[PDB]
């Protein structure tokens, strides 16, 4: 039984969040602080911070208790 | 009196683990009693490591992540209740009586990577991945455990403490003193674990931070500024003698081409370029044949 | 049966520590050889005393004199006012006597830190926590994967030397001495490399003139930054000429040139030592 | 993440009637316990609410003047802990002052804000400080049990920042969303005064604050909801979102701050109740 990758599906109850690689091209990264070279040397990019902020902004925006 | 202590599993420097039963479901559980420690840490209240484990495991629910069933205590004492795990991956690796076929290695890698992918989607870094933190149950299901070092990532200006994994599985950016990082640290640890599974011995067994860096560079070559663009800006950076490195098909002579590509992806020096858990799961090695063995068929010590 | 437990003190690497009453004493309950024997051998006013060893089939009990707090808590409480200079001198003198006694019996503490130095109400200080101790050649605990505090490690250990000498203890004591004078750690490194670089930045980078045999150490790298040696006046302002001289002799790079405990006891610094 | 968090599963409630019911149940349970132990000294639930609001304001003051600088998220976590605790417990049993200090102490440790306990207790205004530290340590485990060991608290500040980023990117109508930050922050404070944190998701609170600030500034942003958020396709969802915001604004304008003389009388009553049992 060969393995097949199946994407992880979690309901977020909010607007669709753009993919991480698309953030720079769509212009999101023009409104966040740039990552310093020291930050970049460890693998921390501004895209991660922008993606986290957007995911938190859109999480459970329309969910009713 | 809810739990009937019936076995002593082990004692670490910071906690003690016992076997018990719930007396309500007759389920066998493991109770990790957290030590107060020294006289000063006793006056600071409940241990921060126990609070970290509680707060992180209460917000996570995945098949391959250890589940916190309960937690109690008295005064500053505290005990965490987990489901009982029969063995762990280190015991499997060091057991000379059992043979690790390629399918077993693929299965152990698959479960670890799926757990890690779920963990990273929730913006949490394990930061302590090693064979003895991957616990195996009686049904052959691997679970990540020991979340005492785990931490959320993504929010800027959150360098915080410098706690790191044991040096054999530490990533070179961590050994150079990086304060801000991403999923790369867990991915390097995952590559080290895979190397341990392939060789049955630790891949890079340094005896000091500098010795660990020396072994990394002797085995995989000293990276230049094209491979690691801003490496010289890390706080604990030191220049090394240039090493050619060993070709990976010599270190892992039985590894096929797809597994070799996976290994190169996991051992890239640039943390940004290092493959993530999703990219690793999409790699051709997992979809190739033979498939991973069912968990009921995995070797048991 | 005789002992009445009063409360729980703490839970260190092994066992549990209990305040008890027979005189207030401290009881350690270990799950059930070299450490107990070493503690019986080390009888000194400046070392914590192993009173009695109660043996049970599945348990071990050790009795010690109760010390009300350790040095770390004492420095924390005195962070603003400071610790008086006579108290510093008396504590250093007593620790050096205890160290000289340990070294005379071929004992290596290896884990000196303010948290392991216990004081009482009358002004005495004693060494404790002989878990990493090295007697003659063998370690007392053959199998211990415990983390070690990094702020008091000697540079030779930081450079990979496997030959432990008594000088390492002196190094640690020197650091503690400086801390008690400055209410701050001398070398608060985040890692091994950062620890070594803080040492280098404080004392200068060691070369073959000052530390012969340093370039052949197991983890020496020629690319190490060549920092200069800042004078001791800025690193420890409050200290006097005798105290600064003793600190410098206690913080030599070369272990062979590092001062010994017995030689330290004869220093002019302790000319007018009086226990307060 | 919030969308599979314990805060969303266990600590967001359908209406303020449920909140009042749980608080009244707590008051009645304590009264039953005391009267079975063996009348005018009892406090009614609205008096308890007034006292809780007053001590929540005191906790805000304490976390504001705290040194070193207390991160705003830690303050939010502490306040949410206070609200959740006194949802199911009575001020007549556990004194709100000690509980508020314990909430701040647990929040600092949970949100990774490292402060030594002596410094934390020194932030208080001698032997009294030592006794206060003792009570805080005695109540830590009680507070954690009363929270059901649910320690992660999702605040609206991060969703606020995410919305500001999205507006700067995909809403060119707004020349500068940063003109809306001050007034939205004030509205977030006002919301935090009420019980909305137990009734709405953090993203809803942040978006309500943003749109309230826009309306006060005169700008209209229904286009952002309909167009940018793709709600023009699903109108019922838009109606639910607008009604949620209207309910939140109603909660804000209907809030009444505690009066000084009533607070003094109630403090005397509570102190007399804490010295007689
Ligand atoms: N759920 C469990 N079931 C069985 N054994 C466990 C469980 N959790 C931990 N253990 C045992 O406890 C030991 C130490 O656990 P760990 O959390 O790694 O402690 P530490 O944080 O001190 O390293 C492991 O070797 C493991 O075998
Ligand atoms: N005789 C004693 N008097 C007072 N306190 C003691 C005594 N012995 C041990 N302690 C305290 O008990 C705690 C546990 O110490 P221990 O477990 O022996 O150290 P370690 O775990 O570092 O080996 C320590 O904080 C120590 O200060
Ligand atoms: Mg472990
Ligand atoms: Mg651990
Ligand atoms: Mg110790
Ligand atoms: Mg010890």
């Amino acid at each position: 039984a060969l393995y097949e990758y199946q994407p992880l599906q979690i309901e977020t109850y909010g607007p669709h969040v753009p993919e991480l690689e698309m953030l720079g091209r769509l212009g999101y990264l023009n409104h966040v602080r740039a990552a310093s070279p020291q930050d970049l040397a460890g693998g921390y990019t501004s895209s991660l911070a922008c993606h986290r902020a957007l995911q938190d902004a859109f999480s459970g925006l329309f969910w009713q208790p | 009196k809810r739990y009937e202590k019936l076995d002593f599993l082990g004692e670490g420097q910071f906690a003690t683990v016992y076997k018990a039963r719930d007396k309500n479901t007759n389920q066998i559980v493991a109770i990790k009693k957290i030590k107060l420690g020294h006289r000063s840490e006793a006056k600071d209240g409940i241990n921060r490591t126990a609070l970290r484990e509680i707060k992180l495991l209460q917000e996570l629910s995945h098949p391959n992540i250890i589940g916190l069933l309960d937690a109690f205590g008295h005064k500053s004492n505290i005990s965490l209740v987990f489901d009982f795990m029969e063995t762990d991956l280190e015991v499997i690796i060091k057991d000379n009586s059992l043979v690790l076929t390629p399918s077993h290695i693929k299965a152990y890698m698959l479960m670890t990577l799926q757990g890690l992918e779920y963990l990273h989607q929730h913006w949490i870094l394990h930061r302590d991945l090693k064979p003895n933190n991957l616990l195996l149950d009686e049904n052959g299901v691997l679970k990540l455990a020991d979340f005492g070092l785990a931490k959320s990532f993504g929010s800027p200006n959150r360098a915080y403490t410098h706690q790191v994994v044991t040096r054999w599985y530490r990533a070179p950016e961590l050994l150079f003193g990086a304060r801000m990082y991403g999923v790369g640290v867990d991915m390097w640890a995952v590559g080290c674990i895979l190397a341990e599974l392939l060789l049955r011995v630790p891949f890079l067994p340094g005896d000091s931070d500098l010795d660990q860096l020396t072994r990394i560079f002797e085995t995989l070559g000293t990276p230049t500024e094209e491979q690691w663009p801003d490496m010289c800006s890390l706080p604990d950076y030191v220049t090394f003698k240039s090493f050619p490195g060993i070709p990976l098909h010599h270190i892992f002579s039985a590894a096929g081409d797809d597994l070799l590509d996976l290994i190169q992806g996991l051992f890239l020096f640039n943390p940004c370029a290092r493959i993530t858990a999703t990219q690793a799961l999409k790699m051709k090695y997992f979809s190739n044949r033979p498939g991973p063995t069912p968990g009921c068929q995995l070797p048991r010590p | 049966e005789n002992f009445q437990k009063v409360e729980k003190i703490g839970e260190g690497t092994y066992g549990v520590v209990y305040k008890a009453r027979n005189e207030v004493v401290a009881l350690k309950k270990i799950r059930l050889i070299r450490e107990i024997s070493l503690l019986k051998e080390l009888n000194h006013p400046n070392i914590v005393k192993l009173l009695d060893v109660i043996h049970t089939e599945n348990k071990l009990y050790l009795v010690f004199e109760f010390l009300h707090q350790d040095l770390k808590k004492f420095m924390d409480a005195s962070a603003l006012t400071g610790i008086p200079l006579p108290l510093i001198k008396s504590y250093l003198f007593q620790l050096l006597q205890g160290l000289a006694f340990c070294h005379s019996h071929r004992v290596l503490h290896r884990d000196l830190k303010p948290q392991n130095l216990l004081i009482n109400t009358e002004g005495a200080i004693k060494l404790a926590d002989f878990g990493l101790a090295r007697a003659f050649g063998v370690p007392v605990r053959t199998y211990t994967h415990e983390v070690v505090t990094l702020w008091y490690r000697a540079p030779e250990i930081l450079l990979g030397c496997k030959y432990y000498s008594t000088a390492v203890d002196i190094w640690s004591l020197g650091c503690i001495f400086a801390e008690m004078v400055t209410r701050r750690a001398l070398f608060p490194g985040d890692s091994e490399i950062d620890q070594l670089f803080r040492i280098f930045r404080t004392l200068g980078t060691p070369d073959e003139v000052v530390w012969p045999g340093v370039t052949s150490m197991p983890d020496y790298k020629p690319s190490f930054p060549k920092w200069a040696r800042q004078d001791f006046s800025k690193v420890v302002p409050p200290l006097d000429e005798d105290g600064r001289s003793l600190l410098s002799q206690m913080l030599h790079y070369d272990p062979n040139k590092r001062i010994s405990a017995k030689a330290a006891l004869a220093h002019p610094f302790f000319q007018d030592v009086t226990k307060p | 993440m919030y969308h599979n968090s314990s805060q969303k599963r266990h600590w967001t409630f359908s209406s303020e009637e449920q909140l009042a019911r749980l608080r009244a149940d707590a008051n009645r349970k304590f009264r039953c316990k005391a009267v079975a132990n063996g009348d005018p000294v009892f406090l009614e639930p609205h008096e308890e609410m007034t006292l809780c609001k007053y001590y929540e304001k005191r906790l805000l003051e304490f976390c504001s003047v705290f040194k070193p600088a207390m991160p705003r998220s830690v303050v939010g976590t502490a306040c949410m802990y206070f609200k959740r605790f006194y949802l199911n417990n009575s001020v007549m049993e556990y004194h709100p002052r000690i509980i508020m200090l314990t909430c701040a102490f647990l929040a600092c440790k949970v949100d990774e804000f490292n402060v030594s306990s002596p410094q934390f207790v020194g932030n208080l205004r001698p032997l009294g400080q030592e006794k206060a530290l003792e009570q805080i340590l005695e109540y830590e485990l009680l507070l954690i049990q009363q929270l059901n060991f649910h320690l992660i608290v999702h605040n609206p500040y991060r969703p606020f920042e995410g919305f500001l980023i999205d507006l700067k990117t995909r809403y060119p109508i707004l020349e500068n969303p940063e003109i809306l930050r001050k007034t939205a922050d004030d509205f977030l404070n006002r919301i935090a005064l009420t019980d909305a944190y137990l009734l709405y998701t953090p993203s809803q609170i942040a978006l309500t604050a943003i749109l309230s600030s826009a309306s006060r500034a005169g700008i209209t942003m229904e286009s952002y909801l309909s167009e940018s958020l793709m709600l023009k396709e699903n109108r019922t969802c838009l109606s639910q979102l607008l009604d949620i915001m209207k309910s939140m604004r109603n909660l804000v304008k209907k809030y009444e701050p505690p009066r000084s003389e009533e607070v003094a009388v109630l403090k005397q009553k509570l102190e007399r109740c804490h010295s007689a049992e």
